[PDB]
């Protein structure tokens, strides 16, 4: 009670509560995203070009989970890699409850190109499984996902050579990089179940240094305010 | 995927040479030993306030 | 005849402290409603709470009595205490909007400088505009028709207290909740505008949904402001300069007078009886 | 190859010979002996400081300090009895999901989504904590980890394996191969020479440190198990799976003897726990509650409702005297 122990203990006490709800306050000015998508989807190429000019605002190795911090338009955010998390999903999903947005890659070139466990599984399903999966969970009713388009370019290029019809025997249309890339888009889109909850925005990886992050941004933005609407009564 | 079944069933063999004892017997020494010690656990029968750490110094 | 107005009056008091004591408790035994705009809200409360404990016993005393009986010192103290909480309570109500508006149109502001400082400022620019707003008529600047009569307690009925008093009490509150609803109204409907076909049908009608609802709460936060305490300030800012030809009926005039305590009752059902983070509360304490 | 048909005769043999060991189940033996009654428990001690979901917790063995991993980035040392904060160590990654407290009381680990087992020393010079070394080797995220010693730390990871390292060295001294999926639990005997590990494959496995080979399988359930312990003899064990049904295998008799389900629970277990004496059975439940089973009975005896969100990690003193459940809506509650 009165002993000089326990004022040194209360004392110390109350500093470590100061100082861990300074750190609370400190690390609640944070937009939480999780990056997401096959293994060679781009992913990288993501992460690459949105700390090119932002990055971090004996260790050891660790390939389970990368954190990437980068700061736009004077708001802080943070990306979760969890590609190199070779486990059940099922187990450590619920743990990412609570982030803003998800960002989920996909290559618009692995259509044609199969998985290696086995010959009749197209990469590109494969995805629409993951995005299924993964949009429709108990935990992410929520959250709103961002999607990437990457490798505009070898879609492209494929198209011209080979057609779109094996990927999607239902297809029936002009083989055009437009076309076929609004199919492509509305093809993931369609998976979206909770439609009224939730808003997937679309948009086509570009060689531009900026115009990613900033598309980034415009959707952490938009949903922060539909959130803050919502809360309000007006949406 | 071959070389791992010889390991399962060079597995699953050793595992069958374990000996075994009658379940009424096992099921009587655990019921002794949660007897036995009955007296010694605080949550099983409450504790007066007096010798409570948790609620009165 | 009187029995039926004490009894009113006294389910009104007994509503109005048993929704805001309610409201108060759930903010205060919750953890998770330990936000800005929740500290708002608990503080309107607050000060409703203050309006019907310390202002409403009074005055429906009066109303029953059709007298005051209770003393010169006391009746200041009364009209003191009723014009500071009840301009508190709409300065409260103008603060919330305030909060809103920042918080739908400044994203950036919302996630790095806000802050519960925030809200302890904006509380207590509120109750500093009810000190002074309050004060003054004490403080000489009273004619003295206030104490001519004994048996009243009317409010001083000076033109240049009534003008201040009145304008900055109600009207600039007003114009205020006005523009920043309007702006939020437009930020709303932006947000809100910006097979294939089954997919946008679909799409239009939830649009069309969400604009619906937009309009509807908004329709239902003014209107309330309105009907309860519009009629009151245009009587007590037309009256006192038009001294004769201007009799005030005594039914139309008591419900006139007693239609601004209404708000403190219904503040807590739209603004806290309403969310759903509330409910949850109240059904888990429940 | 052929050798699936060994594999299953030698499956059928063992459940054979299990079935023929079986002759009266537990159920039976205890109908004589007399119920525990309603155990009713009060709330004792509100651990507030946590700002995020709790995975993990330890008990010390002065039953005293208990030491609790939220995702912060922050481990706290408690002092249960007067609920003030020894220690707050920032983690350096937030993603946690496990810790452990020494036997010894100076070392104190966890783990993670990172693959990587950190073990902080409590006790230095300055009086700061600092990170003694971070253990690296596993491809899966770390699970569970129980100090067997001052210098030896077992752990078990969801790369479908369990190793024991050396803290000095570093090193994978043994690993623990044949689980055919993640490894979500496990638990050290009390004399520490056996350990059980509880994975997603619905099966749980005896260890044996020395010799890193699997003793003995057992397989009950029919989901993934979440959690795992040692009866207080160090013969028996409990799981408990998302299967919404906790059981009781024993070690020598090789096989199940109890099944603790109800028809009104349909939420997995994310932990179990024993009391002193072992007569008492704790559970934790995803729907937010606590139940108290009669471990020789199979019958209810309380309910520790009191938590919001979801009761994820639970344990017992040594002594006995109090049970301490946290949950994901950031408290730590002691109740005796
Ligand atoms: C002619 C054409 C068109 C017009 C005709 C018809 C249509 C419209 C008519 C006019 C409307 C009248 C009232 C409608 C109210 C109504 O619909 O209420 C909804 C249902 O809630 C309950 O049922 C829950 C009710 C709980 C009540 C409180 C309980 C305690 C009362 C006593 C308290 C004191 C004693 C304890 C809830 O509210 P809502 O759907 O109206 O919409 C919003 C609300 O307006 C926002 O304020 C709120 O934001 P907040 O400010 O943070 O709270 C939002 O979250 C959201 O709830
Ligand atoms: C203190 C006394 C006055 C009792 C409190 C009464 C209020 C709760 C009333 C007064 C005006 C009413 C509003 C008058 C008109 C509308 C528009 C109405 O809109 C529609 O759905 C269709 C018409 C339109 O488009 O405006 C929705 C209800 C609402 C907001 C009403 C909600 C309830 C209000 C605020
Ligand atoms: C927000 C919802 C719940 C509606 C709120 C309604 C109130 C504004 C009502 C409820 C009881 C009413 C009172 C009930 C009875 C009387 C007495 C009545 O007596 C008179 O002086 C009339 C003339 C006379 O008979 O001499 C004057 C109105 C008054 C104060 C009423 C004023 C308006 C009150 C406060
Ligand atoms: N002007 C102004 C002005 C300006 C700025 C302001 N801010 C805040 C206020 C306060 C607004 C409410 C004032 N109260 C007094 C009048 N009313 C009342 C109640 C019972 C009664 O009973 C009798 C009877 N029995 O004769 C008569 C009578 C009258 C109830 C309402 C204010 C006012």
């Amino acid at each position: 009670t009165l002993s000089a122990e326990d004022k040194a203990a209360v004392e110390r006490s109350k500093m470590i509560d100061r100082n861990l709800r300074e750190d609370g306050e400190k690390a609640a000015r944070e937009v939480k995203l999780l990056l997401l998508g096959a293994g060679e989807s781009g992913k990288s190429t993501i992460v690459k070009q949105m700390k090119i000019i932002h990055e971090a605002g004996t260790r050891v190795k660790t390939t389970g989970i990368v954190e990437t911090h980068f700061t736009f338009k004077d708001l802080h955010f943070k990306m979760f890699d969890v590609g190199g998390q070779r486990s059940e999903r099922k187990k450590w999903i619920h743990c990412f409850e609570g982030v803003t947005a998800i960002i989920f890659c996909v290559a618009l070139s692995d259509y044609d190109l199969v998985l290696a466990e086995d010959e009749e599984m197209n990469r590109m399903h494969e995805s629409m499984k993951l995005f299924d999966s993964i949009c429709n969970n108990k935990w992410f009713t929520d959250t709103s996902i961002i999607l990437f388009l990457n490798k505009k370019d070898l879609f492209e290029e494929k198209i011209k050579k080979s057609p779109l019809t094996i990927c999607y025997p239902e297809y029936a249309g002009s083989n055009t990089y437009e076309e076929a890339a609004a199919y492509i888009q509305c093809q993931f889109e369609d998976l979206n179940k909770r439609k009224d909850t939730k808003e997937i925005y679309t948009h086509f990886t570009c060689a531009t240094d900026t115009k990613n992050v900033q598309f980034v941004f415009d959707a952490v933005t938009d949903v922060i305010i539909k959130n803050n609407l919502k809360d309000c009564g007006l949406f | 995927s071959i070389a791992q079944a010889r390991k399962l069933v060079e597995q699953l063999k050793m595992e069958a040479n374990i000996d075994r004892i009658k379940v009424s017997k096992a099921a009587a020494d655990l019921m002794a030993y949660c007897e036995a010690h009955a007296k010694e656990d605080p949550l099983l029968t409450p504790v007066p306030a007096s010798e409570n750490p948790f609620r009165e110094k | 005849y009187q029995v039926i107005t004490s009894l009113l009056l006294g389910t009104l008091i007994f509503c109005a402290v048993l929704g805001n004591a309610c409201v108060v408790a759930a903010i205060a035994l919750e953890r998770s409603l330990q936000n800005v705009a929740n500290y708002l809200i608990g503080s309107l409360a607050v000060t409703d709470l203050m309006v019907s404990v310390l202002v409403l016993p009074m005055a429906a005393l009066y109303q029953v009595l059709n007298k005051w009986t209770l003393g010169q010192v006391t009746c200041d103290l009364f009209i003191a205490l009723d014009v500071l909480c009840c301009t508190s309570s709409i300065w409260h109500l103008c603060a919330i909007a305030l909060d809103r508006y920042w918080a739908i149109t400044d994203p950036i502001d919302y996630v790095n400088k806000r802050t519960p400082r925030r809200a302890a400022a904006l509380i207590s620019l509120t109750w500093l505009i009810g000190f002074l707003i309050s004060i003054p008529p004490m403080l000489g600047w009273r004619t003295p028709e206030d104490r001519s009569d004994p048996d009243a307690c009317t409010i001083s009925k000076d033109h240049g207290y009534t003008i201040y008093s009145t304008f900055g009490a109600f009207y600039i509150p007003l114009l205020l909740m006005l523009v920043l609803y309007g702006r939020i109204f437009r930020a709303a409907r932006f947000r809100i505008r910006k097979k294939n076909e089954r997919n946008a049908e679909a799409k239009r009608k939830m649009a069309l949904a969400r604009e619906r609802k937009t309009v509807k709460t908004l329709g239902i936060i003014m209107g309330t402001f309105i009907l309860c305490w519009l009629p009151f300030f245009i009587v007590a800012l037309v009256l006192p300069f038009c001294e004769s030809s201007c009799h005030m009926p005594t039914l139309l005039g008591a419900i006139i007078n007693w239609l601004g305590y209404s708000n403190s009752l219904l503040n807590p059902v739209i603004y806290a009886y309403f969310n759903k983070d509330f409910q949850n509360a109240f059904k888990k304490i429940i | 190859d052929q050798l699936r048909q060994e594999a299953e005769q030698l499956k059928n043999q063992i459940r054979d010979a299990r079935k023929a060991c079986a002759d009266a189940t537990l159920s039976q033996i205890t109908n004589n002996i007399d119920p525990v009654g309603r155990i009713q428990m009060r709330t004792r001690r509100t651990l507030r400081g946590h700002l995020a979901k709790i995975y993990a917790m330890h008990w010390g063995t002065d039953s005293r300090l208990l030491v609790s991993a939220s995702q912060d980035g922050k481990l706290i040392i408690w002092d249960s009895y007067t609920t003030n904060k020894v220690h707050a160590i920032p983690l350096r990654s937030s993603w946690v999901m496990t810790c452990a407290y020494a036997p010894s009381g100076n070392y104190v680990a966890c783990g993670g989504l990172d693959n990587i087992c950190s073990i902080y020393n409590l006790k230095t010079r300055e009086g700061n904590v600092r990170v003694s070394r971070e253990l690296a080797g596993h491809t899966g995220y770390l699970s569970c980890c129980r100090f067997l010693d001052d210098n030896q730390i077992v752990t078990s990871s969801g790369d479908t394996t369990c190793a024991l390292w050396d803290i000095e060295t570093g090193q994978q001294t043994t690993t623990f191969t044949g689980h055919t999926g993640d490894v979500m639990s496990l638990s050290l005997a009390p004399d520490t020479r056996l350990f059980v590990s509880g994975a997603c494959d619905a099966s749980a496995k005896l260890w044996d440190v020395r010799e890193g080979m699997c003793r003995q399988t057992f397989t009950g359930h029919e989901s993934d198990i979440n959690a795992i312990c040692f009866f207080p003899n160090g013969n028996a064990f409990a799981t408990g799976s998302d299967d919404a049904t906790c059981r009781l295998f024993d070690l020598r008799a090789d096989q199940e003897l109890m099944t603790y389900s109800h028809d009104n629970i349909i939420c997995g277990i994310t932990s179990v726990s024993f009391s002193k004496s072992g007569r008492l059975l704790l559970a934790g439940y995803d729907d937010f509650n606590c139940n108290v089973w009669d471990a020789l009975k199979a019958d209810r005896a309380g309910v520790l409702a009191g938590h919001d969100n979801r009761v994820s990690c639970l344990g017992v003193t040594d002594d006995g005297m109090a049970v301490a459940t946290g949950s994901w809506d950031s408290f730590l509650k002691i109740w005796n």
